């Protein structure tokens, strides 16, 4: 799903890559409601008629509830189609990451796996990147990431970054970093540890 | 009070079938037709097949043909699918929405939805979470802000619900989404942001639950020094 980083109160169109048949409005975790249909029914600040070449939907104003995924219903033989969606996110002021860092606990030692948390906190826009180090050697493949969606309050994201190793090579190895870029940083942000200390 | 009602979660393994029902209330079922589409994690709608709610007649989507079958029972209000020869990808949101009264000029759209039925297909068995500490300490402490939390680790299938003190701790919380791993198991971290001078006398418990392994954890996490 394409991204689109708008504020309350703008005008909003989105093209739809006649066949058309409807537009629906998708909120996280929700299933789809409809918009506007062929049947010509949608007054609201929710519209079709943009022009007559492709098809579009206006969002003349974004509400403070308008802020969802939106996508197109074609046709073709008898065989629906949905085009890609266009998530529409809150555009807020530059906020750069807290840093964290957790090295493995004793009780997950015991069961041969070690587990290194880097925390992102609190940041906008929500690309980031975060790179592992493991005795100055960089790492690739043996690490995972999961972001929050947009938070209804202070409109930031949140990022964790797992770097997963087994006890064994865990021990093998002493110091332990993660280096964070963002929009945010002057210049880039190292949370590390040395195993054991 | 117009609603489509769909039976619960399921889980399944590969090369196995699965079936899934739609409950109409508030309207009249045989004056319109029912659309089945999926949603796999992190993707998006996929329409899977139809059909009348008169005359029971269906088309189905060329890639599922022969696998998918799509039945109604009028006395009931009831609309059924069933899925064959399941295999990983097939994992997603199931939805049913009304398509049509009973001439497509006029095109009314799919303007009612079920609350969507979860189907995860996977070799992997039943288990519970292993619950590990992040303990606050100097590497995760910046002036008067400590960052704590609890890594969630190794359970299927999906979900893991987890609170902070019994539901008395709610703000500066960030529970992630989880991740599947190359085991077929998911993991996830919860965390939570207090002030680092109530690390002395301030208790913090991550209350963690997974019902299909009748799991239930409440883990204190500690300070740690260095």
């Amino acid at each position: 799903p394409s991204t689109l980083s708008a504020s309350v109160g703008d005008r909003v169109t989105i093209t739809c890559r006649n066949t058309w048949l409807a537009w629906y409005q998708q909120k996280p975790g929700k299933a789809p409601n409809l918009l506007i249909s062929k049947a010509s029914s949608l007054p609201s600040r929710f519209s079709g008629s943009g022009s007559g070449t492709e098809f579009t939907l206006t969002i003349s104003s974004l509400q403070p509830d308008d802020f969802a995924t939106y996508f197109c219903q074609q046709y073709n033989s008898y065989l629906y189609t949905f085009g890609q969606g266009t998530k529409v996110e809150i555009r807020r002021t530059v906020a750069a990451p807290s840093v964290f860092i957790f090295p493995p606990s004793d009780e997950q030692l015991k069961s041969g796996t070690a587990s290194v948390v880097c925390l992102l906190n609190n940041f906008y826009p929500r690309e980031a990147k975060v790179q592992w180090k493991v005795d100055n050697a960089l790492q690739s493949g043996n690490s995972q990431e999961s972001v929050t969606e947009q938070d209804s309050k202070d409109s930031t994201y949140s990022l964790s970054s797992t770097l997963t190793l087994s006890k064994a090579d865990y021990e093998k190895h002493k110091v332990y970093a993660c280096e964070v870029t963002h929009q945010g940083l002057s210049s880039p942000v190292t949370k590390s540890f040395n195993r054991g200390e | 009070q117009v609603q489509l009602v769909q039976s619960g979660a399921e889980v399944k393994k590969p090369g196995a079938s699965v079936r899934v029902s739609c409950k109409a209330s508030g309207y009249t079922f045989t004056s319109y037709g029912i659309s089945w589409v999926r949603q796999a994690p992190g993707q998006g709608l996929e329409w899977m097949g139809w059909i009348s709610g008169y005359d029971g007649n269906t088309n189905y989507a060329q890639k599922l043909q022969g696998r998918v079958t799509m039945t109604t029972d009028t006395s009931t209000s009831t609309a059924y699918m069933e899925l064959r020869s399941l295999r990983s990808d097939d994992t997603a949101v199931y939805y049913c929405a009304r398509d049509g009264p009973q001439q497509v000029y006029y095109y009314y759209g799919m303007d009612v939805w079920g609350q969507g039925t979860t189907v995860t297909v996977s070799s992997a068995s039943t288990k519970g979470p292993s619950v590990f500490p992040l303990a606050p300490s100097s590497k995760s402490t910046s002036g008067g802000t400590a960052a704590l939390g609890c890594l969630v680790k190794d359970y299927f299938p999906e979900p893991v619900t987890v609170s902070w003190n019994s539901g008395a701790l709610t703000s500066g919380v960030h529970t992630f989404p989880a991740v599947l791993q190359s085991s077929g198991l998911y993991s996830l971290s919860s965390v939570v942001t207090v002030p680092s001078s109530s690390l002395g006398t301030q208790t913090y418990i991550c209350n963690v639950n997974h019902k299909p392994s009748n799991t239930k954890v409440d883990k204190k996490v500690e300070p740690k020094s260095c």
